[PDB]
């Protein structure tokens, strides 16, 4: 998921917008 | 804006700017 692509790989700020409530 | 690098805590460091008062989630495997 996302914490894992965020630190492995890349990740965008939009793409964290999906984890807001 | 541009691609991110984030592990640990710098992460939920981005959840919060992006979120805000919204709120949000940290969900690691
Ligand atoms: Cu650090």
């Amino acid at each position: 998921g996302i914490v894992e692509q965020c630190c492995a790989s890349v990740c965008s700020l939009y793409q964290l917008e999906n984890y807001c409530n | 804006f541009v691609n991110q690098h984030l592990c640990g805590s710098h992460l939920v460091e981005a959840l919060y700017l992006v979120c805000g008062e919204r709120g949000f989630f940290y969900t690691p495997k």
